[PDB]
């Protein structure tokens, strides 16, 4: 911590670490904050609620099925091929 | 150490004869 | 990485370990005084990475 | 500027009073607000880190064993309750009651 | 929220452990840019889910 | 307590032994047959808590207690006694030492032990001495041995005492040592062949005999004496010694007298001399064969043999060149009985 | 999207030629790590002066356990039992009987470190907030049989940090 | 019912119901059915003895260039007339997708390994062995992982108690640590928190 | 440890807001009352 | 009212490498060395 | 139906016997290699009896399935897979005794 030193410091780096220092936090956030109030949430409207409607968890339902063979015509792709990315746009190459 | 007293307090024979 | 145990630890009581995402997304908030926080960090971290 | 730093050290060497026996112990130096209280002696500071703030002393007669310089102080000796608080920086804003 | 954050791939090439090092750094870069994004759009509003 | 469970690590048992001087070969194989018993121990150090520490182990969890005594405070014993159902005896000594002059530790410990045996009301008490502790000229420890004995059986007479027939284990201060006069070069015999003889009992046997003797209740005030199935010349027996541990064989036979020249030469050193003028005595005075006794097989357990066991116990000695070897390999040693 | 780290090739140019090879002979990057190493000499070391002085540490930490009373001076813990009935490690185990005044209470509350996870479960479980994670963090002893705690135990524990303990949770509920 | 609820895509489950319906016809000598769970997870059955053949198939071009195994799971069950039920994962790059095939097999019947076809799954054949009974055929070798080295049962067999029989503890009579039942302190507290009244109208099997 | 005054049902909580045992409602005055928790009887 | 931490603000951070062209041409390495060289041996 | 290896018993057995041979040869290594200080008979009448075990089974399939598992112990033992404590392991050596009589289990425990 003094001009005599962090000048050949910064030299010996070729980066000049005063800028950051980052090897120590000098004075970051305080500890002691003020009190949290906090947010509510979107469903505690007491004037309209119905959990019926809600509810995830009751929307779940059995697999759609097909074949169940144990009980033209043209070809199709699970899903449409994906797009070649782009490349990077800013920074091509590293 | 053990802690809760006893389980059984089991009963024992009269010092009195017959 | 061990000021980064330090968030773990702020929000999440433990220095690793956090058992803090939930099923049903997350346990407690985080404090107030944490973003800025991880801001100072994580502008400065660059030069370490580089450095490394 | 070296000279100031090696007056730096003779100030502490004599604000610190015998550091040598905080040296042979404590392990060194600078010192800083000297606020205490707890069961004995105790201590408190304030420099320049958010780990080097809020230093501590172990009191001379301890618990009970004798400890002080060249002695074998206990991690657990430290005031239980209200100032590890401070001393964590779990409240380091709010002062030692 | 991936759908909401930008940030680049770094493939690696030969396939040798050096290239694997590069994308182990060049992908710790990008998560740096990835906490920009996250700090910079951090929505209020409740983090459990509502359903009790 | 009454017993519970399947006998195993986490099994309660009655037994609350207590055993002195566990520090040593016995009786750590006998803490650990209590132990494979689950059933409690306090065994109580005199030395220093860190040569206990391996005693640890043995138990599980709350069972072993350690605790501080002295033998010569008179309540110091009346600490680890305080509750123990059963109190044991394994305490002896080969060389002397000087604070514990050599006849207390045969007589007042023993004693101290039976009369606080008697006042705590403990269930039963046992003790150990050698089957040579019938008094004889030579040696004062089986003559000591023999007062602190008769002490105890005239202090706690319904007390059971052991005296076993040499026990032979890896960590015994005697297989090992004959297998360790090699290192001076030749073995010192006062005349070779027959001019001494010895039989020996497995470790194992002994420690097995001590518990199943608490097994036993008919083992009350009998004085148990322990023998292996096997009889053995000295001379062939260290014979078989250097023919298991490969080493050079050097029969070194000697007038009497110089052997003891010999044992009041190494008695000089501070620390734990090798050898002893009572370790001397140990040496010629042959066993008695007398069977009539109360003993091991009277428990129900068989001795195994030795000619099995030496070559675990010897490994150690051998030089790399032989230090794999099957033991069937060096030939069952003659009976002579 | 995607990048391409490497790839990227060396120039044939007769100037960057006599460069590479004079970084060959002449070893410039080495020296460069070198004098980065130098570099770290000179900054001050991060190491804290523990005991003397002790790492940063958050109002939500978790450590020792210790059940707490009321400022009333009566104990807080009611036997809902679920302390047990909630900790993955299954610790704890509750032994509840009646209170001669009829109150609900423990018997032989206890738990046991050597199995407990610290996960702080118990801390959030609690309904009436008896149990909770105690700041301290630092217990560390001998003999396995001192860590399977008994109830007195945690009401010492409880006895020793209340003021502490107290002041975290004044510090924390609100974010609950 | 938007803010909670998730959305569920009609779409994915329309190209994922034809292209079920599209392998269905392909290749339907074992097939047996082709049912996508609600939430976009295609998911067809198999014969035990046609493991190989199908997902051959499922590397080999047509859409389904579904390379690597994510896994080869081995769920169990006690009931059925055979209990054991393999199950494999697999991803599509190109069009990015997954499904998952899967099959049933007895204790005692020898299904081949399926190492070949998917290529990285040398060390899941071994997995299933010591962890079940089920033995794959064509496989290069099986032995034991994730176990010591004896021990015997194999685990997850969905019995067999998770304390096991045994336990090791160091011996100092015959210094060696050594096998022994296991004593167990403590005892696993077993609670059943298991709770009447059924939650889920939407499925619950007929009464029959 | 007195006992309150109430008449009469009133709340308990055990003092702590959000901190206490969670609330309920005490139901006597002249007579003696409660309690979940906090011993805080309305016997008044 | 209420609060929790939105950002404030926040300015962007870095992250791109910067590697200084420390060091210079080749030439001047030779020529330095090799001027030492016959310096010495003069 | 698929069978594992051989088709009916017999054709099974002769595997076994050849796992005995190689067994058989292969412990007085083991106890040398091992420095196992078992009595070197011990090992062998020891597979005999773990032999003996099984000798009843009856099953197709299941007895070729029987050397499957019977084929990877000795493979371990020739790596010297396992080790002095694992081999030791089917001794049992640290075993209490527990007699079959009932009365004897009687007196000691509640028993099933
Ligand atoms: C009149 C004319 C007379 C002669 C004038 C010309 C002088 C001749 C040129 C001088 C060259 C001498 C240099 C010594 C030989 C260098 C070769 C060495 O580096 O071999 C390389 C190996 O490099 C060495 O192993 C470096 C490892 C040494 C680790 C210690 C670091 C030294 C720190 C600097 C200390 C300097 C102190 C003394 C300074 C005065 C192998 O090369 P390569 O296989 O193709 O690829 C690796 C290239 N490297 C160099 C980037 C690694
Ligand atoms: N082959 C044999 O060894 C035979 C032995 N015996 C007898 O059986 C007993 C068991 O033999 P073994 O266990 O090998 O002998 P050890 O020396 O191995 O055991 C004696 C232990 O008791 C401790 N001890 C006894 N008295 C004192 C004391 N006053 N102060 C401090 N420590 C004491 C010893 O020192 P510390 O605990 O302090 O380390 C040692 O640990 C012996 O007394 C022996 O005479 C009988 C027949 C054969
Ligand atoms: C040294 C100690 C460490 C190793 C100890 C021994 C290792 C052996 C491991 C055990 C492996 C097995 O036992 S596998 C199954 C063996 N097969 C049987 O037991 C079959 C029983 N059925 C029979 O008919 C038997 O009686 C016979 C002997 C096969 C009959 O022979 P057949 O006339 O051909
Ligand atoms: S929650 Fe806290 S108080 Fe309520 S029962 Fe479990 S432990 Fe006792
Ligand atoms: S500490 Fe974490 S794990 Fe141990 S009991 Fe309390 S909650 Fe369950």
């Amino acid at each position: 911590a003094t001009r005599v030193i962090q000048l050949l410091r910064n030299w010996a780096s070729g980066r000049d670490l005063q800028a950051k220092l980052q090897l120590r936090y000098q004075e970051i956030s305080k500890r002691t904050q003020p009190p949290p109030k906090l947010p509510v949430g979107p469903s505690h409207k007491l004037s309209n609620n119905y959990y019926c409607t809600r509810d995830g968890r009751r929307e779940a339902m059995p697999p759609s099925i097909v074949m169940s063979s144990q009980k033209e015509k043209k070809a199709v792709t699970p899903a449409p091929p994906i797009k070649r990315w782009e490349l990077s746009k800013d920074q091509p190459y590293l | 150490y053990s802690t809760t007293r006893k389980k059984i307090q089991e009963w024992v024979p009269p010092s009195t004869p017959y | 990485r061990e000021k980064m145990f330090e968030f773990y630890e702020r929000v999440s009581g433990a220095r690793m370990h956090a058992a803090y995402i939930r099923p049903g997304g997350v346990h407690q908030d985080l404090p107030l005084g944490l973003l800025d926080d991880i801001y100072e960090f994580s502008k400065n971290f660059s030069f370490r990475i580089d450095e490394l | 500027m070296e000279l100031v730093q090696v007056l730096r050290r003779g100030l502490q060497q004599v604000s610190g009073h015998g550091g040598l026996r905080g040296y042979l112990r404590v392990l060194f130096r600078a010192n800083d607000v000297r606020v205490g209280t707890l069961v004995g002696e105790d201590k408190y500071g304030n420099k320049y880190y958010e780990d080097n703030k809020q230093f501590f002393g172990r009191h001379r007669w301890v618990i009970y064993t004798t400890e002080m310089n060249g002695r074998d102080t206990f991690w657990d000796v430290d005031g239980s309750m209200v100032p590890p608080e401070w001393h964590r920086w779990l409240h380091c804003m709010t002062d030692d009651p | 929220v991936y759908d909401q954050v930008e940030f680049d791939v770094p493939i690696g090439s030969r396939g040798d452990c050096y290239d694997r090092y590069l994308c182990r750094v060049e992908e710790m870069r990008q998560s740096l840019r990835i906490i920009s994004q996250c700090l910079n759009k951090m929505p209020p509003g409740e983090i459990k889910v509502d359903d009790a | 307590l009454i017993p519970h469970g399947k006998g195993g690590r986490s099994s309660v048992s009655g037994i609350v032994a207590t055993v002195f001087g566990a520090t040593g070969f016995l009786g750590r194989y006998v803490v650990n047959h209590l132990g494979r018993m689950g059933s409690q121990v306090i065994v109580p150090y005199r030395c220093e808590p860190y040569d206990t520490m391996h005693l640890r182990p043995m138990g599980d969890l709350g069972q072993i207690i350690f605790m501080e005594w002295n033998g010569k405070d008179k309540d110091s014993i009346r600490k680890v006694v305080e509750h123990s159902n059963v109190v044991i005896n394994l305490v002896g000594r080969e060389w002397e030492t000087k604070n514990f002059d050599f006849e207390d530790v045969f007589v007042k410990i023993p004693h101290a032990i039976a009369q606080v045996s008697k006042e705590a009301g403990v269930e039963k008490l046992i003790h150990i001495s050698h089957l040579n502790a019938d008094i004889k000229s030579p040696s004062r420890y089986l003559r000591s041995k023999a007062v602190g004995e008769k002490e105890v059986r005239a202090a706690f007479p319904e007390a059971t005492i052991i005296k076993p027939s040499d026990i032979f284990g890896r960590e015994d201060r005697f297989l090992n040592y004959f297998a360790s006069m090699r290192w001076f070069g030749g073995v010192p015999l006062i005349s070779l062949g027959k001019e001494t003889v010895k039989q020996p009992v497995y470790i194992v046997d002994v420690s097995k005999g001590i518990i199943n003797a608490i097994k036993d209740p008919d083992a009350k005030g009998k004085t148990f004496a322990f023998v292996g199935p096997n009889r053995y010349l000295l001379f062939d027996l260290v014979q078989y010694i250097f023919a298991v541990a490969y080493r050079p064989f050097l029969p070194y036979p000697l007038p009497h007298f110089a052997y003891r020249w010999v044992g009041r030469l190494f008695e000089v050193s501070p620390f734990e001399p090798w050898t002893t003028r009572d370790k001397v005595e140990r040496v010629h005075m042959s066993d008695m064969t007398l069977p009539h006794l109360p003993g091991l097989e009277d428990l129900g357990i068989q001795a195994t043999p030795l000619e099995l066991k030496a070559i675990e116990v010897l490994r150690r000695h051998r030089t790399y060149r032989w230090l794999t070897s099957e033991m069937e390999d060096v030939k069952p040693a003659k009976t002579v009985n | 999207t995607y990048k391409f780290v490497n790839m990227r090739e060396p120039s044939m140019d007769m100037k960057s030629v006599t460069d590479r090879a004079a970084q060959t002979l002449l070893w410039t990057e080495l020296v460069r790590g070198l004098g980065m190493t130098l570099s770290y000499l000179f900054r001050e070391p991060a190491t804290i002066n523990y005991p003397f002085e002790k790492g940063p540490l958050s109002p939500r930490f978790r450590g020792e356990h210790a059940l707490r009373r009321y400022p009333s001076g009566e104990e807080r813990c009611i036997a809902c039992k679920l302390c047990e009935a909630v900790c993955p490690a299954q610790a704890i185990t509750i032994e509840a009987e009646p209170r001669a005044d009829g109150s609900r209470r423990t018997t032989r509350y206890d738990i046991d470190m050597t199995k407990c996870i610290y996960c702080g479960f118990c801390q959030e479980a609690c309904p009436v907030d008896a149990i909770v994670e105690g700041p301290n963090f630092e217990f560390s002893t001998e003999t396995h049989e001192e860590l399977l705690y008994n109830k007195e135990k945690l009401l010492n524990n409880g006895d020793k940090w209340e003021a502490e303990i107290a002041a975290n949770i004044q510090a924390d509920y609100l974010y609950r | 019912t938007r803010p909670t609820i998730r959305p569920r895509n009609d779409v994915v489950h329309k190209q994922l119901s034809a292209f079920g319906q599209y392998v269905a016809e392909i290749l339907p000598k074992y097939v047996q059915q082709v049912q996508v769970s609600c939430f976009n997870e295609l998911e067809i059955f198999i014969h035990p003895d046609g493991v190989i053949p199908v997902l051959t198939f499922l590397r080999d071009h047509t859409n389904a260039q579904f390379k690597s195994l994510a896994d080869l799971t081995a769920v169990d069950v006690p009931t059925r007339q055979n209990r054991f039920e393999i199950v494999y994962n697999l991803l599509s790059l190109r069009f990015n997708s997954r499904i998952r095939v899967k099959t049933y097999t007895d204790e005692l019947t020898p299904i081949e390994s399926s190492v070949t076809v998917y290529k990285a799954a040398n060390w899941y054949e071994r997995e299933i062995w010591d962890m079940f009974g089920v033995f794959f055929a064509n496989h290069p070798d099986l032995r034991r992982i994730l176990t010591d080295y004896g021990f015997e049962g194999h685990p997850f067999r969905k019995d067999f108690p998770l304390s096991g029989y045994v336990e090791l503890r160091y011996d100092d009579e015959v210094k060696r640590v050594v096998a022994e039942p296991v004593e167990l302190a403590q005892e696993f507290r077993k609670f059943d928190l298991n709770s009447p009244w059924e939650a889920f109208p939407a499925y619950r099997q007929p009464p029959e | 440890p007195v006992s309150e005054v109430g008449s009469r049902v009133i709340s308990c909580d055990g003092g702590g807001g959000a901190l206490g045992h969670p609330r309920v409602y005490i139901n006597l005055d002249k007579e003696t009352k409660t309690g979940t928790c906090g011993y805080c009887g309305l016997q008044f | 009212k209420q609060d929790m931490p939105p950002p404030g603000g926040y300015g962007p951070i870095d992250y791109k490498r910067n590697l200084p062209r420390r060091g210079l041409s080749g030439y001047s390495m030779f020529a330095v060395g090799i001027g030492t060289l016959l310096f010495g041996y003069w | 139906v698929k069978p594992i290896f051989s088709r009916d018993m017999n054709e099974a057995k002769r595997r076994v016997r050849e796992l005995y041979r190689a067994w058989y040869r292969e412990v007085p290594n083991t106890v040398h290699l091992f420095q196992l200080d078992i009595s070197v008979k011990q090992g062998r009448d020891k597979v005999r009896e773990m032999f003996m075990k099984n000798a009843h089974v009856t099953d197709p399939r299941v007895v070729d399935l029987l050397v499957i598992k019977g084929k990877m112990e000795l493979e371990e033992t020739i790596n010297v897979w396992k080790q002095r404590t694992h081999i030791m392991r089917f001794f049992h050596e640290t075993e209490a005794p527990r007699p079959t009589d009932f009365l004897s289990k009687f007196y000691v425990g509640h028993d099933p």
